[PDB]
């Protein structure tokens, strides 16, 4: 059989193969044929965590697997190869989910992105169009086939994740601006376009798509059909338009309907020519604005909706809200306009099913902590495992090792339940504290590791009578010891050497 | 779910042979120990045979030269080959295995007629 | 981010062990459990208001019962089973919210019955033996003689007691009797013991409520950040949440350390008082009461 | 044991990235360009400052506890040694004679 | 790193810890023809996403139905190798890039 | 002396940049744009906390 001991393995060869590998094969050489026999051992590796020990020569002489038994987990946690008598906390146990469910509304139509991204004409910046999109399945991967732009520019989300989220309403605004005024279509911008023609809010959640259109909006004589506002009494509020045309007055005297002194027309026409520089060529801009989930959702991508399961630790995806938990029936009285339910920590715990108007309650799956009770490794290798604060009827668990319950190895205390210890009626002094009036110890010989109830002290009863006294007739001199700490170590710490070292840039950065 | 189950007990005349087949539900390559105990009525249990992970095998005084203990790797099981039965071998037999916590079998009755 | 969590776990484990050490040091001076005689007659002194009551299953004196009922408890460290939280009674208390986020409360090592047994043993020993049971073998003595010697301790001769036994017994009985009504009538008698529970509950509730802050990120729920942003653009958001929650945990741990130190000082003072005023008589002024001390 | 553990943990804290690309300042200085290096060095500076502050606070609390113990020891020396004590269970179990 | 799309998960996938450089430049004057360049192809259909630094060369008839394709591109049977159409009159977003 | 020293140090701590471009909020709010000022104000907020 394979020999006992340790012998580390050293690499030779690494190659950039970069192909699928699923199966392998071993070749043999046959002389000529002639009979032959071969033997070989094959094992499968798994993702594990090991604790390896290096001796003074630099060679690996020992290793401990961290998922074989509670003692090895304790050794890995303590980062030591020896464990002293006591009770330690090693890890936690959780229940893994079984399957996944997805619930999306009854949406069949396709969103009309074709009629927005090219219509042979775009409205002026001072009076920009606006189209509302709702009740359709949104496919944002086809937008690239309609306009010759380079890339998106999204602020609240990412362009590649737009096929998963499910919104309430979508809005599309389209116009034509100058080349160097594209940078003004952004939150917190100031300029002629920003505060007089088109203003974006400071908390924008959407995308901007701008592309050059010099081959359609330019004429040799000069395009004069695109106008913009120049004068205005006050700045614009977010998402507001102005259409009114009048004679702006820059003087005290009234204009009286004539563009005379201190009287102008606040509608200047762009001059577009094909011989202009890049910064002056016309640019077509379309802004998509998303509304987050507050009302029933109406717009989102093509995700299939699966079956609904209950009373199982399962993964859920309700209208882009993803999580894991146990879904049960609800006694909550949701109002017609409500769709979610929140708790003290501000996390969702009651949801409404998009397809059938029904309310479900979410509870996190069972979990808890594990403690390992062991005597010193110098004594024995046996341990007991205490699941803390769990009715011992619950016990795909997170820990790799699994426990098997026999008749008498499982005990239930007021601090959880204990696996691997035998209960006795005797009462000794406490050895390894466990919980409320329970202790554990190691027997001479799960038969080992007994768990009992601690004993307060030896029983006594002094005879009392109202005409009797007890007087001593001898003495004893005793000498006892008492140990008290007085002082501790005096240390000093240097900042610059500890934080930066001999570096000069780090010290300059730290100086401020 | 139960760790170990034994089967093979019954009525056998003196001088015969029998086979006990304590089968485990976990890979026996990490159990580190398989032990056989026998309890006869009126007395306590006494050690019979012991096999450890490495391969060393041990028996008590009333075992050597009579019956042996082995194990195969095709099926998780430990076999005891009772031979040369006599009167006091009538007992209930249990198998025990400890990896980090002792697991005990149910036990089976073995009776020899003399 | 390092090994901050190991440090936090070590600090909390140290505090948890220190609490049991405090209780064991305070309440376990004697290692023998004494029994009071079956016949209760101590010269006219009525000790029925402090000795244990065998009729009740809990075996606690009436004053102990009043004290236990007067102080309310938030979490006793018992089995807060997940089935109770999942029961969905449509009334989600704070305990389930704390439990679901990784905060637990452990039970004490000494149950209340053991503490009651210790107190009863001390009372019986100091009633049937005087102060000898705290310095050697317990030596019996009639109670009026013990009172005479305690009177002689403070500079008043013995004959003052033996000629005024009935009056002193009646005064002691009335003084003991008034204590229960004084405790019941006063609304804020046990404020020191209630402040501990209130402060711990407030700290835990604040720690739980801290989870709903943004800390500058775009959302306070990790799933939203993971599902709304690119893989490499989500780290810059998750880092803010991680730093904020680490800061909150560090603040909570430091506060717990300071409170534990103060409670340890109080426990040491209580142990000293138990050793000096109960197991013997004290000549220190205003240490074991106001006036000239007799017994506690 | 506690002082040694604290010092060893403080030393071992120097091998953490704290979100930066490397835990060695020379690598950060020699790989990235002057303007960017900072966005990375600040993370290390902040983490190491936090570690130092935690260590200092822990030392302060431990020093306070040790001072309380030292005061108790000084009181015991003044009362039990330089004289005889009538306080119960202060200078041993039983009736005190000397120390 | 960390991108999703046709190119990212069906043709060329980069790891999340990438340490390197990317150099892209327009090549409209070499990779475009008046009739249309059809010598550059890309994959459209695939059963599962690509692992980092993995390539695919196999040409097969992708099946989008229960019935087997049987080597003919009929109903629910397509060819997952679409040819880029490069022309010199296209917009900047559609011109070939090396 | 200790209380006065602590208060004076706390007051003097207000003149540190903490990595930002300036230690006065009005300068940061007058030189940079609305959406960019935050990445600077956050550093001061964290340092003072
Ligand atoms: C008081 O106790 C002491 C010690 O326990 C007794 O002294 C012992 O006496 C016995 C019998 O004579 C000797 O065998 C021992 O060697 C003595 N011990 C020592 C340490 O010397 C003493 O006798 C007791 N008092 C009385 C009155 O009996
Ligand atoms: C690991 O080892 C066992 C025994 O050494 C292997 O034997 C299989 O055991 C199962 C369980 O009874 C049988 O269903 C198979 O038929 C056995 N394989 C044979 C006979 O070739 C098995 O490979 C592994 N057992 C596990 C992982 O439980
Ligand atoms: C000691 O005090 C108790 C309680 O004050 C006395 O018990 C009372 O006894 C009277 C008559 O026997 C009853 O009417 C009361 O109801 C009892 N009190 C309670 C609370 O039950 C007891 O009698 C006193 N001892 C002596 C010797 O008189
Ligand atoms: C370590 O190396 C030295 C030098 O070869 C050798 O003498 C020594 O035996 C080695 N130690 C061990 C444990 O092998
Ligand atoms: C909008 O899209 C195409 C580009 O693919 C454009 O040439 C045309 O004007 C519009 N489509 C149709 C079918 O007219
Ligand atoms: C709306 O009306 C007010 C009142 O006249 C006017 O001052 C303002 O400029 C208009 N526009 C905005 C954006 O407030
Ligand atoms: C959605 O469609 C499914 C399947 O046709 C149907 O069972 C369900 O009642 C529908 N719900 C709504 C609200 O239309
Ligand atoms: C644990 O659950 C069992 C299951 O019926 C129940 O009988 C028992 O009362 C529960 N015990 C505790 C402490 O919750
Ligand atoms: C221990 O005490 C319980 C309670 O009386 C009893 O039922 C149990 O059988 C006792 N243990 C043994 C081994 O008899
Ligand atoms: C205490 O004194 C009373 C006298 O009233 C007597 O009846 C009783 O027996 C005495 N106690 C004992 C234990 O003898
Ligand atoms: C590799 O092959 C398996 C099975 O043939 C297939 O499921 C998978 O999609 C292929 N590619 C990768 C990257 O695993």
């Amino acid at each position: 059989d394979l020999p006992q001991g340790f012998s580390a393995l050293e690499p030779l060869v690494d190659l950039p193969i970069g192909i699928n590998i699923t199966r392998f094969q071993t070749l043999l050489a046959l002389h000529r044929w002639t009979a032959g026999a071969a033997a070989y051992y094959v094992g499968y590796l798994q993702p594990r965590t090991f604790l390896l020990k290096y001796n003074e020569n630099g060679t690996i002489t020992d290793a401990v697997d961290c998922a074989l038994d509670p003692l090895s987990e304790t050794k890995c946690t303590l980062k030591s190869f020896t464990v002293e008598k006591g009770i330690y906390q090693t890890s936690n146990f959780r229940v893994q989910p079984t399957e996944s469910i997805v619930r999306f509304p009854n949406i069949t139509n396709l969103c009309p992105f074709h009629e927005v991204f090219n219509a042979t004409t775009f409205a002026s910046v001072y009076a920009w169009n606006r189209k509302r999109i709702s009740n359709c399945v949104a496919d944002y991967s086809v937008i690239y086939n309609f306009a010759p732009f380079f890339a998106f520019k999204c602020y609240g989300v990412s362009p590649t994740k737009l096929n998963d989220l499910c919104f309430t309403n979508v809005y599309a605004d389209s116009f034509v601006i100058r080349g160097n005024e594209v940078s003004q279509i952004a939150p917190g911008q100031t300029g002629n376009i920003a505060d007089y023609n088109y203003k974006l809010p400071d908390d924008f959640t959407g995308c901007v798509i701008a592309w050059n259109s010099n081959k359609l909006d330019s004429k040799p004589s000069g395009n004069y059909n695109y106008l913009y506002r120049l004068f205005r009494k006050s700045k614009l509020k977010p998402f507001e338009r102005d259409i009114s045309t009048e004679i702006y007055q820059a003087g005290n005297k009234p204009c009286n309907g004539v563009a005379g002194p201190n009287c102008y027309s606040p509608l200047q026409s762009y001059g577009f020519r094909p011989t202009y520089g890049v910064g002056h060529q016309p640019y077509r801009v379309v802004v998509l604005s998303f509304e987050l989930l507050h009302a029933p959702a109406t717009v989102c991508g093509p995700k299939k909706s699966t079956n609904l399961v209950k009373n199982k630790c399962v993964n859920f995806n309700f209208n882009g809200l993803t999580g894991t938990g146990v879904l049960t029936e609800s006694n909550k009285k949701f109002l017609p306009f409500q769709q979610f339910g929140r708790d003290i920590a501000d996390t969702t715990d009651a949801v409404r099913d998009p397809q059938t108007l029904e309310i479900l309650d979410i509870t996190p799956c069972s979990f808890g902590g594990v403690s390992v009770i062991t005597p010193g490794t110098n004594t024995s290798n046996q341990v007991a495992v205490l699941y803390q604060g769990v009715n011992c009827t619950e016990v795909q668990l997170t820990p790799t090792w699994r426990v098997y319950s026999t008749g008498s190895n499982v005990f239930q205390t007021r601090a959880g339940c204990l696996i691997g210890a035998e209960y006795v009626n005797n009462s000794y002094e406490c050895d390894i504290p466990i919980g409320a009036g329970i202790c554990a110890s190691y027997q001479t010989q799960s038969q080992s590791i007994i768990a009992y109830t601690m004993s307060l002290g030896a029983e006594n009863s002094v005879a009392y009578s109202n005409n009797s006294i007890a007087i001593p007739t001898n003495f004893t001199i005793s000498v006892t010891t008492e140990i008290l700490p007085v002082s501790m170590t005096k240390t000093s710490v240097d900042c610059t050497m500890y934080i930066c070292g001999d570096s000069t840039e780090c010290s300059n950065l730290l100086l401020q | 779910q139960v760790q170990l189950q034994e089967s093979g007990g019954g009525l056998v005349q003196a001088g015969g042979s029998l086979r006990l087949s304590c089968a485990a539900s976990e890979s026996i390559f990490r159990m580190e120990l398989m032990e056989w105990y026998h309890q006869a009525p009126g007395k306590q249990r006494e050690l019979v045979a012991t096999i450890n992970r490495c391969g060393s095998t041990n028996y008590s005084d009333s075992v050597k030269g009579r019956f042996i203990i082995s194990s195969d790797n095709a099926k998780n099981s430990v076999y005891l080959q009772m031979n040369s039965l006599k009167d006091e071998d009538t007992a209930v037999y249990s198998c025990h295995a400890r990896t980090w916590t002792s697991y005990w079998g149910r036990g089976t009755q073995v009776t020899v007629s003399s | 981010y390092g090994s901050f969590c190991t440090q936090l776990k070590r600090a909390l484990t140290g505090i948890a062990v220190e609490q049991d050490k405090n209780t064991q040091e305070v309440f376990a001076q004697v290692k023998q459990i004494y029994k009071t005689p079956p016949i209760k007659y101590f010269g006219g002194f009525n000790f029925s208001q402090i000795l244990p009551d065998p009729s009740k299953p809990s075996k606690r004196s009436p004053i102990e019962d009043l004290l236990f009922n007067k102080v309310t408890l938030a979490d006793a460290g018992f089995i807060k089973q997940y089935g109770d939280c999942l029961g969905d009674i449509a009334a989600r208390d704070l305990i389930c919210a704390q439990k679901f986020n990784g905060l637990t409360v452990l039970p004490p090592l000494l149950t209340d019955e053991m503490i009651a047994q210790y107190t009863s043993a001390l009372l019986a020993g100091t009633i049937t033996s005087g102060w000898t049971f705290g310095a050697g073998p317990a030596l019996q003595i009639p109670f009026p003689m013990q009172m005479a010697y305690r009177f002689n301790g403070i500079g008043v001769t013995q004959n003052v007691l033996y000629e005024n036994q009935k009056l002193i017994a009646n005064q002691f009985n009335s003084a003991i009797g008034k204590i229960q009504d004084s405790l019941s009538s006063t609304p804020s008698a046990l404020g020191k013991l209630q402040d501990v529970v209130n402060h711990n509950a407030q700290a835990l509730n604040t720690l739980v409520k801290q989870l709903s802050s943004k800390f500058g990120a775009i959302s306070s729920v990790l799933n939203d950040i993971l599902s709304r942003l690119d893989p490499p653009e989500a780290e810059v958001q998750i880092d803010r949440l991680i730093t904020g929650r680490l800061q909150s945990l560090q603040t909570y741990v430091t506060q717990q350390l300071i409170r534990a130190a103060e409670i340890r000082a109080s426990a040491n003072l209580a142990a000293t008082k138990m050793s000096e005023c109960v197991l013997g008589q004290s000549k220190r002024v205003d240490f074991c009461g106001k006036g000239y001390h007799l017994m506690s």
